């Protein structure tokens, strides 16, 4: 188990990790999280108290360094940043412990939900999402805009995603227009799946990183991108059976996860209905079906 | 975006525009079976395009023989009349090429598009307008070689005749939507109207008859009155 340390905690902030979070006061005597466990990548995440505009936070993934949170007051918010020196870092977190000024990350152990949440997602490829290579871990907020979104503006802030469009030549073999664009399933296959992401790991890795940045910072532009990568699949007749499988429990998990009062904006109604009603795959998501309509059969 | 009433005027500028309808791309006479059952069987067809500023049509003719042994042909028929629009265009000069191109009915928005994904500075619209143009297989010699023909083929008309010569395009092009309104809504009245005087006769190469200035004013009241009546016996008022 790893712990994320802080200088302190000088302005009211909300504070998430992973799927938790809690509430810190202005210069409450607050050092840190600790207990969190190793092996997953994770988002620690902020909301100030007077200015609920901007979420914002740091994926991260505790091998790849010893991590502490300082808030800048020129700046204005809590910054991830990374301790070269690890016996200085052991030491001062040992400090935060014994006087057990710390949070622990509050994992029940028949929890499954992170892992779920995270199966497939890899501190490598966030960092390609989020271009900043000076950093070990990738800051995101609400506000980050998708290279997709600057297409239709500042390059270095954006989320790098695939760029997935239905109506485009990447996805439209000339000579069966018809047939590509209502069965995508070579772009699913040998467009995006073999040619961009290689596997379905990383496809899935992406997707999943996608619904988070959605979910924890409402990110307009993750969303797009997660509702899009389902509806390639859901439209694609010829889809491996394990990712089938896969996307269900992806699904699943994330549709359970997802806060009851935000699905209004972070679901698109079309994209659910078309998938779990009216194409290829509509009915080989059961988990991803049963719970959408036991939970949200408003939308539907 | 939509094509309505308040850009009604942009049709008749000088940027290249075709209108195009697929409303009788895909043509059924619905029968019984000797078993009791239903079953259609297809009929020649064409798709309309059209240039509302010059006159030019593009009569693209679908040969029964395109629909052998295909499934979901309603929505083929979109395909096909995308994929031939998109084959007029790349068959066309460049300095021929529409800026627009605006479809009749919604459905047609997403073939279109895929097809000339290869013209991403052609404009695919459409329109809000009710416009008549499926009326154009009450044209007798538009149905005629439809009719006909026995391979699938383009054949080039001026929906026009003359009318430019001395009228606008704007009149021309309201003149014809009456035609094809009357024909639409009362199809024997509109060609009694059209051909009750045996002297005012269709030039070999035109397709409405030779009226004068006079007589057309005369026509296009007796459309009018036709189309309100209609109407009223329609919805008795
Ligand atoms: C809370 C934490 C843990 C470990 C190191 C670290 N720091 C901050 C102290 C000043 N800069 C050196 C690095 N900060």
């Amino acid at each position: 188990m790893n712990t994320v340390p802080f200088t302190s905690a000088p302005i009211e902030v909300t504070i998430g990790i992973d799927q938790y979070s809690f509430n810190v006061k202005e210069n409450q005597p607050f050092h840190g999280i600790k207990d969190i466990p190793i092996g997953h990548v994770h988002v620690i995440h902020f909301q100030h108290a007077d200015n609920s505009s901007m979420r914002y936070g740091y994926w991260f993934d505790c091998r790849m360094g010893n991590f502490y949170i300082q808030y800048d007051p020129k700046d204005g918010l809590y910054k991830m940043m990374e301790e070269r020196d690890g016996a200085k870092f052991e030491n001062i977190v040992h400090n935060f412990k014994e006087r057990q000024m710390m949070v622990s990350y509050p994992k029940i152990d028949e929890d499954d939900t992170w892992y779920n949440l995270t199966e497939f997602v890899q501190m490598d490829k966030i960092r390609k999402i989020v271009r900043k290579d000076e950093n070990q871990f990738s800051y995101v907020d609400s506000s980050m805009t998708t290279v997709q979104e600057n297409e239709l503006s500042d390059p270095a802030h954006s989320l790098n995603y695939t760029v997935i469009n239905f109506k485009s030549r990447e996805a439209i073999r000339p000579g069966h227009e018809m047939e590509d664009f209502l069965d995508k399933s070579y772009y699913l296959n040998t467009v995006m799946l073999q040619g961009i992401f290689k596997n379905s790991s990383n496809y899935f890795g992406e997707l999943q990183f996608a619904f988070l940045n959605a979910m924890f910072f409402g990110n307009y532009g993750s969303s797009l991108q997660w509702h899009a990568m389902i509806e390639l699949i859901c439209s694609s007749a010829t889809v491996p059976k394990h990712m089938l499988d896969k996307l269900d429990e992806i699904l699943y998990y994330q549709i359970k996860t997802l806060p009851e009062q935000y699905s209004d904006i972070l679901l698109n109604e079309r994209v659910w209905n078309i998938c779990l009603y009216s194409s290829f795959q509509k009915n080989s998501l059961h988990n991803t079906e049963k719970i959408m309509e036991n939970k949200y059969p408003e939308l539907l | 975006g939509a094509m309505n009433s308040s850009n009604y005027a942009e049709l008749f500028n000088n940027d290249i525009k075709l209108f195009v309808d697929d409303t009788n791309v895909y043509r059924v006479t619905v029968h019984k079976t000797f078993e009791g059952n239903v079953a259609t069987k297809a009929i020649n067809g064409c798709i309309f395009t059209l240039n509302p500023k010059t006159g030019h049509l593009f009569l693209k003719i679908i040969h029964t023989s395109v629909w052998a042994g295909q499934k979901r042909l309603s929505q083929l028929a979109k395909w096909k009349t995308a994929e031939e629009v998109s084959a007029l265009v790349r068959s066309l000069p460049k300095e021929e090429q529409p800026k627009q191109i605006i479809v009749t009915r919604k459905a047609m928005l997403d073939p279109l598009e895929v097809h000339m994904l290869d013209f991403p500075n052609i404009a695919i619209r459409p329109t809000e307008l009710r416009l008549p143009f499926s009326a154009a297989m009450s044209i007798d010699k538009l149905s005629d070689v439809v009719m006909k023909a026995t391979e699938p083929q383009m054949v080039l008309f001026n929906i026009y005749d003359d009318w430019l010569d001395r009228i606008s395009s704007y009149t021309a092009f309201s003149r014809l939507t009456l035609l094809l309104r009357a024909l639409k809504t009362n199809e024997e009245s509109a060609k009694m109207i059209l051909l009750s005087d045996p002297t005012i006769t269709i030039k070999s190469y035109h397709l409405w008859p030779s009226f004068t200035d006079e007589q057309w004013i005369t026509i296009e009241s007796q459309m009018r009155d036709l189309i309100l009546t209609e109407y009223g016996r329609k919805y008795n008022v």
